[PDB]
RNA sequence: GAUUCACGCAGUGUUAACGUGCAAAUUACUUGUCAUAUUUGAGUAUAGGGGCGAAAGACUCAUCGAACUAUCUAGUAGCUGG
RNA sequence: AAGGUUCCUAAACAACAUUACUUGGAUUAGGGUGAAUCGAUCCUAAAUUACAGAUGGAAAUCCUUAAGAAAAGGAUUGAAAGGGAAUAAGAUUAAUAGUUCUUAAUCAAGAGAAUGGUAACAUAUCAUGAACUUUAAAAUGGAGUGUGAAAAUCUACGGAAGAGUUCUCUUUUCUUCUUAACAAAAGUAAAUUCCACUGAAAUGAAUCAAUCAGAGAAGUGGAAUUUAUUGGCUUUGUAAGAAAUUCAAUGAAUUGUGGUAUUUUUGCAGUCUUCAUAAAAAUUAAAGGGAACUUUUGCUCGUACUAAUAACCGCAACAGGUCUCCAAGAAGCAAAAUCUUUAGUUAAAUAGAAUAACGCAGGUAAGGGAAGUCGGCAACAUAGCUCUGUAAGUUAGCAAGAAAGAGUAGCUCUGGUGAUUAUCGAAUCAGAACUUUAAAGGUUAGGGGAAUCCGACUGUUUAAUAAAAACAUAGCAUUCUGAUAAAUCUAAAAGGUUCAUUACAGAAUGUGAUUUCUGCCCAGUGCUCUG
């Protein structure tokens, strides 16, 4: 047999992100004193366009409080930040948008983005273009409060988790059909290796467990155990219903 | 100098009826100067997906990636500001 | 390579001690005292011939001139 | 119709190898070595070009006069006279307004 | 080729000075089997590879 | 096009001479020599290449300082 | 050259390429308004039209009404002869 | 990711030429293509039940439905020749 | 890049270049490669490799700044096409010359607490400026239009010198009339961005296109920057003493001024396009802050030659393959085909004779016109441009160069399209007479129509018998995953890839544009369950 195109994803040969002309990490700014009981001044010097992802980053200028000197930062632009903007860091900052809170500030029901996944990792969830978690509750006995991830399901986190107030900006990005093969390959310029994507019955059956015979079909179930090995793992992996919805 | 295909007559007729339709309507939002909030002029022009620079008065504004800002967008705007302005006073 | 421009600066600058050659020119015209100084070559273009021989004595005895023609030396 | 050769050995017309032909005595023509393009420099806080400075290379900036390379004024030569004229007001009218503030 | 390093040029000149034949006085010995060169070569034949 | 055609683009060297064996078998791209093992401190010698030993092993060149001590 | 001055070859079995090629559409509208708003600032400048009445023409010219520079001081003449009524 | 001419490139047809050739795959005419899913140089990465593949079991130094080289190895053969 | 002495000269021809050679990239012997300014050297890119550490029976593997008492913040290598301190003209050699000689420059390292303008901003180094910090340059996609400048070509006026034709004429046809690096400021431009006075409506200003204005248009006066070195063009030093063209036998003569012409090169201005936004460091300058003219040296390495129908790779002087720079005339829309000028060559696996068959390559033909054949295979025919006209179908965009018809030569004329106040300049369009051999056709140069099947389209593939109806593709749809996860590499691992990521995301799949529609079935085999 052979080794199907998801067991060389794998390696890391050709298949390495190309990223070369990205900006840079963007997240939070490191926890620290003055942002844990005080709050910080962030200028918002100019929106840039991370090559690779559909969100603007921001590139956020604060003052080092504790040294001399700046303390350049980068985020991801919440929508409608505008340069020139002063946007305050700190548990005590204000409810306006942009200004980094901790989610145990926030009211049930505001909106936070790129919300932290535990205290200090500076952004996890709710970081995608156009895309926002929205505070539920909050619990005083253990200091925990509940969201709703963008996906629908519902996550239990710290209060102390910092969250960005807002929706992410560039929202609505894939309402607009690509049209061409070509718009499609250049949409993969800052990504991985993955476009043209060749079937697996159109294959030989060394390549894929779908390589057909005298007619191209499949001729096993496509929906697979969860425990299958790599290299036989194909289709639909631990499928609970299939079949268009109705 | 057409009858109804105005943007989407450079596709010439090879895309199919609804998809040249349907890119109709997002490709004139995206190529169309909207009114700036701080600058209050018709200036500001997209530069790149989700980054719209005022030209009149120098400003980059971020918001949608084919519109200045999402329906989606305004209604956070308002749903934050109504939490602030009550949170404040009891 | 340099011009000076008048009368002023040619005559105080032969007078120096840093002028190392100097070559005249006898053109059909005018007349070029191109000294040759430590590190430029200075030329005064003059038409009156009269303005020439002034500029003819004020060389120092201490260095090589050499006046040219329509012929090369 | 004088056909001319590199005289150096960069055989490719890349950005570092352009040249200018020239007449010469005798109607020879020859190659020279013809510098790049370079930018002006920028004010800090909007990004539009200086004036009084020329566009030069990093380096030439070292064997111009010290009055070439500079503008006479505060924040002279990284901000432009407009960029400069808001600081003196902020810096000022702010004072006043934290002065009676508190 | 136009450019090449030190340690490469002083053995090309090794190579054109080993691509010489016998000396006429050294044939002219006694017992002396040594009349032609057997490791000669030229830039048109063989490449010598380096 | 697998013989003649193709054989025209040739003239980028893989292997360059080697600095302790002194063969062309230093391959550039792997940055070790494929016939005396550079920089890897032991000297390549497999039991399979039989001949490959007695082609360079002790004894088959000057001997500079050894043929002195045995003598001795 | 001499004769083709003339028009001697200028024929129409003469010519093997397309009527824009041999005189493109585009330099002869660039010529024609260079030569027509040339006319209406100096007009303006020299004091015998205002403003006003340059503006209407500047359009007007834009516009594609007038063909040639005649055919411009002609409409020049008869809306001023307008303007005193 | 419109129609075409050219520099280039390919290889649709003649199932033309040659078929102990110029060529271990080339030549001529005809045909297509000739800048954005474009062509190309150098450096770097991916190596044998592995790699790479707009998918033909194709490409991996004139070798691929498992490369080249050496050791087991003078492998075994109820089969052919001496 | 590759080759390595093939480069130049002399002698020589046994061998080799499918005959021969006095020739040779072949035999022998000598000669030749000159750098402070060109490159390497220096810096970083995709990437690569060390001490300590972790993993491993073992070989060794992983991490590259994280695990470290290691390196102010992080080690080595990585580009003769990326970044980069500084050089040119003439001449010389049998060959080397941005390398030598003459002349003329440039760079680096040394050595010997100021004024002016209202303002934009400006002063042959000047006019102090440490720690720390910041800004900027180095430093960046592409398409199309307009324009400044230089060079080439063409051309106007006036010439100087030489050459060609001349029994038939031609004040005729051709060649030469040039100038560097680096610097200076007589004169004089285009574009863009700013400043001062005033404050726009009867709205104006302007471009080929746009675009702009009471957070301030137009007007007048200024400032700065770009435009192949200073300062863009002419001009000047360099510099005529060089060089080119002539005359005399070393010595003599000349080197004005234009163009509203075509192309190339290099900049500028705005416009357009991205679900693409189109590198880093060395190195340099400024700001915030206030701590306290001369002369010397410039080391190492490459430099010859081919760069190909004979110097490289193909067993070779192989019709194959191999990345670049410079670019004249005629003609045309065209860097097309065809002919010529500067340059290179007449030899590149041997020739003479005769003019049989059968051939390879190129042609033509009476009458008929696919009856030949598996099949219009092969061949023939239409072809440029202008005007008129152009169906069914259709995703309303297309079909369309649909189909079809008329014109096209030569000579002599006329008119239209502009700048400056009558002169001057451009190829372009239209029209009228007269003549003939009745005119795109020397070369270049669409055959057209009516139907059916498949694929939606541009695109890709079996190098060497399959170029498509296959593969891809945008569209539709399905499954899992909250990131310590899903997929998944490794024998192992504070190990690796998507992930510099976070559900508008990652991974695994089937069908293949648009329109219309996806019916009934959970028994069987899979998958799943909160039973």
């Amino acid at each position: 047999g052979r080794r199907t195109l998801s067991q060389r994803k794998g390696r890391g040969s050709i298949f390495k992100s190309r990223s070369h002309h990205k900006l840079g990490v963007a997240q939070h700014r490191a926890i620290d004193f003055f942002e844990r009981h005080s709050t910080v001044r962030g200028l918002v010097k100019s929106i840039e366009h991370d090559p690779g992802r559909g969100a603007p980053l921001a590139r956020v200028v604060f003052r080092n409080p504790r040294q001399y000197g700046l303390d350049k930062e980068l985020f991801i632009c919440a929508e409608g930040l505008y340069s020139g903007q002063y946007i305050y860091c700190g548990s005590k900052a204000s409810l306006h948008i942009g200004n980094v809170l901790p989610i145990g500030q926030c009211p049930e029901g505001t909106v936070v983005c790129n919300v932290e996944s535990k205290p200090g990792d500076r952004g996890i969830i709710a970081r995608a273009s156009g895309n926002y978690a929205t505070v539920i509750s909050h619990n005083a006995d253990n200091e925990t409060t509940r969201i709703r991830l963008p996906s629908g399901a519902k996550k239990t986190l710290k209060s102390n988790c910092r969250a960005m107030v807002g929706i992410i900006a560039g929202g609505g990005r894939t309402e607009k059909p690509i049209l061409k093969a070509g718009v499609a390959y250049r949409m993969y310029k800052a990504k991985r290796t993955t476009w043209p994507r060749v079937r697996g019955v159109a294959m030989n059956p060394v390549d894929h467990p779908h390589g057909g015979g005298n007619h191209q079909h499949v001729g096993h179930p496509t929906t697979l155990k969860r425990s299958s090995p790599p290299g036989q793992k194909a289709g639909k992996v631990a499928a609970r219903r299939t079949g268009l919805i109705r | 100098r057409t009858k109804k295909v105005g943007i989407v007559g450079k596709y010439g007729t090879r895309y199919g009826a609804s998809l040249r339709k349907v890119i109709k309507k997002i490709e004139i939002a995206q190529h169309s100067k909207y009114v700036c909030p701080f600058c209050c002029k018709e200036a500001v022009r997209r530069t790149a997906c989700g980054i719209w620079e005022c030209k009149g008065c120098k400003k980059q504004i971020a918001g949608g990636a084919y519109t200045l800002s999402t329906i989606s967008g305004a209604t956070v705007r308002s749903t934050v500001r109504r939490l602030r302005d009550a949170k404040n006073s009891q | 390579p340099k011009q000076v421009q008048e009368f002023k600066q040619i005559l105080k600058l032969l007078k120096s001690g840093s002028i190392r050659a100097v070559r005249v020119k006898t053109n059909g015209e005018n007349t070029k005292f191109k000294v040759r100084c430590a590190k430029y070559l200075y030329t005064y273009i003059c038409a009156d011939k009269a303005k020439a021989e002034e500029l003819k004595k004020a060389i120092p005895k201490d260095i090589h001139v050499v006046e040219i023609a329509k012929k090369a030396p | 119709a004088v056909r001319v050769t590199y005289v150096r050995k960069h055989s490719y017309n890349t950005k570092s190898n352009g040249i200018r032909i020239v007449k010469t005595a005798g109607g020879n023509m020859t190659v020279q070595h013809r510098q790049k393009i370079s930018n002006g420099v920028r004010c800090g806080d909007c990004g539009c070009v200086l004036a009084g400075i020329r566009h030069i290379r990093p380096h030439q900036y070292g064997w111009l006069g010290k009055s070439k390379r500079t503008v006479t004024r505060a924040y002279g030569g990284v901000k432009c006279h407009k960029c400069v004229q808001k600081k003196i007001l902020r810096a000022f009218l702010i004072n006043e307004h934290n002065l009676i503030k508190l | 080729t136009g450019h090449k390093g030190f340690s490469y040029k002083l053995k090309l000149g090794k190579k054109i000075h080993q691509n010489r034949g016998v000396p006429q006085w050294f044939r002219m010995k006694t017992g002396n089997t040594i009349n032609y060169n057997f490791k000669r070569r030229h830039w048109n034949r063989r490449k010598m590879g380096m | 096009t697998k013989g003649t055609s193709c054989r025209g683009t040739r003239h980028n060297k893989t292997h360059i001479l080697c600095k302790r064996c002194g063969k062309r078998s230093w391959h550039l791209q792997k940055q070790r020599c494929a016939s005396c093992g550079y920089p890897d401190a032991k000297m390549r010698q497999y039991a399979w290449g039989y001949k490959a030993l007695r082609r360079r092993t002790q004894g088959t060149g000057r001997m500079r300082h050894l043929k002195i001590a045995l003598k001795r | 050259k001499q004769a083709k001055i003339l028009g001697r070859h200028t024929g129409h079995g003469k010519r093997k390429g397309t009527k824009n090629a041999r005189t493109p559409q585009k330099t002869l509208w660039i010529i024609r308004m260079r030569v027509l708003r040339r006319l209406l600032l100096k007009y303006r400048t020299t004091g015998k039209i205002d403003k006003h009445m340059y503006h209407d023409f500047y359009l007007k010219v834009k516009g594609n009404q007038y063909k040639n520079k005649k055919a411009l001081m002609e409409s020049i003449f008869k809306a001023l002869e307008e303007k005193k009524l």
